[PDB]
């Protein structure tokens, strides 16, 4: 292309393994390091350019999501199993005796909708500080950008599903109720304190302040399978088993602004690229990521532009499913990949 | 039907000095030909030696005049022709087996850094032809004494009895009395290496050296002067001494606070975190000994003074760097630097244009090394699984994506296994160059020798 550039290309890295599929890839926030929760019950640390795998625990029965606490100061992993959450400090090259004792005493800090107690014996002693139960199985995770405040969200829970978990005081709440159908997923708003909890149908937005509704999204398809927010907040994207990608311009219209099938199979994930660059991409049943350049021009007046630049290949499908996840590197333009090949994939 | 050529060439010893002046027949005249004629009794009076021809920075693969057909130029012209002495080829030779990864390579040699080093003032002894020694580095967390016929001399104390207490990432020879390693644990150890009269060895830890907090990724070495430099993931760049005589204590809460014995535990004397992203590599100038070189994944590679702290000089690239090496070639050296992108970028510190670009590898340059004979060439090697020979006196003009492009002269693959697409069990991490020879390890778990 003229410019667009960078765009991921080909596969530099393949991480191995996870026998049985990898539900979920997170890459560390200073861009070190690859978390992979399996579905063999095991969260892995992996060296990100390398592929080596520098840590594993097995929490136990399946892995659903690994997310960082998004702060540099900590260094701390939370994972999802069952109905279990998992907050623990991976043995790392990273982690200093400094860094260790700070990140414990964040998570020391603060000694039912969610119980909250120590793993106890061999769990505590492997570096996983904490476990939150609550009563229905969790399917997502996500943490507010301070990284105090993280929801959890559990489809099946009735209406104890959308769950917010304030790290301080170590408190579960679920707050707003009130929704029109099952949760699929939760996300924190960039840079206002609101709120975004996406349902089958609808994507809804509530403001923390009032705790209740602003605006609520129609994307359009008939099963959600996921979505993720533009860090200007402005702008967010829509993925379903509909096999279309609907781009949401939330100043424009609630109702989307671009629809695009790529795909020939469910949409599993979709991830905006954070930290700056006008890439993201989508994960489908077939083994391919849809890789998109587009752009926010935050000055508004002008619509966002968006074209696909790749269509990442390489990944196997297996047992009926293609790629589970994806993640971008903060900074570099790199993405990771989590498929039902018991894989993860580096691409560059 | 003949064609008149005048020889021009960059090699040192090799000139004529009013004899580039040659009327030639260019019937089936092709390299051997000319090369021929070159090792004549009449113009280099070496007759031995292979040589390859270069036509405006272009080898000549075919027959001279079907060149200057092709082209469209005339036939009575004359054709300025480079020559070089061509490389012999690096086939496959020997394999050493490790249980794990191989992190790091590094030679002992006559003409390797460490013998000269050790060879000048002594308190070592200078190795003699019979006697080289490889080093290499592993994920085990062990360090290896090899045999130049590859048997094991010794191996590094184990967990611990002091060795590292993670994955070694870097190592080298900083004389053959004494080696440098670093790894997972953020330490950079320092060791003894002692031979019995029958081949077995002794590594004693010498040295833990704690300043960085973060993977410590690369290593250099100077064993006249005695100090070691360290790339890290932290961002930073550590400068340390090797003496336990010199050297400052330790800031103690990088500390560890297993414990069988205790070795002296200090600091670098200088620490600097000059990135925004991991670095990659770290380098000493070859020739003055008080500058250096750091790449890291923010793009940039800065010339950095060891006398102060200070950085004087930064050079932004267009994507993130994975390895740096320098090459003599001027007062001033010549910068390789190793891509994410795949490329390796040529870059004159010197007062930004890139020299030329070293394109084909189809993953990450992890690691690259410098030629023992002829300078203008390089190897490089890489997490496809390959490592491949340049040679900077080829070049063409780039074309889709820009200037100059150099593409590899030779291609070493790993013996052990198509090639597997991305990195997969074949990663190469570590080359060393040296004239036994293009040592590579890798993820493979084996140090693949290629000569000829
Ligand atoms: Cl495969
Ligand atoms: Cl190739």
């Amino acid at each position: 292309p003229d410019e667009l550039k960078p765009f991921p290309t080909v596969q530099q890295t393949i991480f191995r393994g996870h026998e049985g599929r990898v539900r979920s890839v997170a890459i560390d926030p200073t861009g070190v390091a690859l978390a992979t929760g399996g579905d063999d019950g095991t969260v892995r640390v992996w060296e990100l350019l390398t592929g080596r795998q520098v840590w594993s625990v097995k929490l136990n029965e399946a892995v659903n999501t690994v997310r960082w606490r998004p702060t540099k100061d900590t260094f701390i992993l939370a994972a999802a199993a069952g109905e279990d959450i998992f907050l623990m400090i991976p043995t790392h090259p990273s982690v200093t005796p400094a860094l260790d004792q700070a990140s414990r005493d964040i998570l020391n800090a603060g000694f039912p909708p969610g119980k909250w107690a120590r793993p106890g014996t061999r769990l505590e002693d492997e570096g996983v500080l904490l476990r939150i139960t609550v009563r229905s199985t969790i399917k997502a995770i996500s943490w507010h950008r301070r990284g105090d405040h993280f929801a959890t969200v559990s489809p099946s829970g009735q209406r104890s599903s959308v769950a917010i978990h304030t790290l301080s005081k170590h408190l579960t709440q679920i707050p707003f109720r009130k929704l029109n159908g099952l949760a699929q997923t939760a996300s924190f708003h960039p840079l206002r304190p609101l709120f975004f909890v996406a349902t089958q149908r609808s994507i809804r937005c509530y403001d923390l302040q009032k705790l209740e509704l602003v605006k609520i999204v129609q994307p359009g398809a008939k099963w959600i399978s996921s979505f993720d927010v533009h860090p200007g907040g402005d702008n967010l994207v829509v993925g379903s088993y509909d096999k279309r990608l609907l781009w949401h311009d939330l100043d424009l219209s609630n109702r989307p602004y671009k629809t695009m099938r790529f795909h020939t199979e469910a949409i599993r994930a979709v991830r905006f690229h954070k930290g700056g660059l006008p890439l993201f991409a989508d994960a489908s049943d077939d083994g391919s990521l849809q890789i998109f350049h587009g752009k926010v021009p935050n000055d508004q007046l002008e619509n966002p532009t968006i074209v696909p630049v790749k269509m990442l290949k390489g990944h196997k499908v297996v047992n009926k499913l293609g790629v589970l996840d994806i993640d971008w590197h903060p900074r570099e333009p790199w993405c990771v990949s989590a498929g039902a090949d018991g894989t993860a994939r580096l691409w560059m | 039907a003949q064609v008149k050529v005048i020889f021009t060439t960059t090699e040192p010893d090799l000139e004529l000095p009013e004899s580039k002046r040659q009327l030639l027949v260019p019937a089936d005249i092709r390299r051997y030909g000319l090369s021929r004629i070159l090792n004549s009794e009449s113009m280099l009076d070496t007759g031995s030696i292979p040589f390859d021809f270069l036509i405006n920075g272009s080898f000549l693969r075919s027959s001279l005049e079907d060149y200057l057909t092709s082209n469209g130029l005339s036939l009575e012209t004359t054709l300025t022709l480079q020559y070089v002495r061509s490389l012999i080829p690096p086939v496959y030779e020997a394999s050493f087996e490790h249980d794990d990864w191989v992190s790091a390579v590094d030679v002992l040699s006559a003409t390797s850094p460490a013998g000269r080093w050790s060879s000048a003032a002594n308190s070592s002894a200078a190795v003699q032809p019979g006697q080289e020694r490889v080093l290499s580095a592993s994920y085990d967390g062990l360090l290896r004494i090899w045999n130049a016929s590859g048997s094991v001399i010794a191996t590094s104390p184990s967990g611990s009895h002091g060795g590292h207490t993670a994955s070694i990432k870097a190592a080298k020879f900083l004389t053959s009395d004494r080696l440098a390693s670093a790894g997972m644990d953020r330490t950079v150890r320092v060791w003894k290496y002692t031979e019995s009269d029958h081949f077995t060895g002794e590594l004693k830890p010498t040295l833990e050296l704690y300043g960085h907090t973060g993977s410590v990724d690369w290593l250099d070495v100077d064993g006249h002067s005695k100090h070691i430099l360290t790339a890290s993931a932290d961002g930073a760049i550590g400068f340390w001494s090797a003496s336990k005589a010199s050297a400052p204590e330790p800031d103690a809460s990088l500390l560890p606070g297993t414990s069988s014995v205790s070795t002296a535990q200090r600091g670098p004397l200088g620490l600097w975190s000059i990135h925004t992203a991991p670095a990659t590599a770290a380098i000493f100038d070859p020739r003055d000994r008080t500058v250096a070189y750091s790449a890291s994944q923010d793009h940039t590679v800065r010339t950095l003074d060891l006398t102060t702290g200070q950085v004087v000089s930064t050079l932004t690239l267009t994507h993130p760097l994975l390895s740096l090496s320098a090459l003599t070639r001027t007062t001033s050296p010549l910068l390789a630097a190793g891509t994410s992108a795949r490329h390796i970028t040529m870059v004159d510190p010197r007062a930004t244009t890139s020299v030329m670009t070293l394109r084909g590898h189809a993953n990450k340059v992890v690691s690259l090394s410098p030629s023992p004979e002829n300078e203008y060439s390089l190897v490089s090697g890489s997490h496809d699984g390959t490592c491949r020979v340049w040679d900077l006196r080829s070049v063409r003009p780039a074309t889709k994506e820009e200037g100059g492009v150099s593409e590899p002269v030779y291609v070493i693959e790993r013996e052990s296994w198509k090639r597997p697409v991305a990195g997969d069990g074949c990663k190469v991490f570590s080359v060393v160059w040296d004239k036994l020879g293009i040592f590579s390890g890798g993820e493979d778990k084996k140090v693949q020798v290629n000569r000829g």
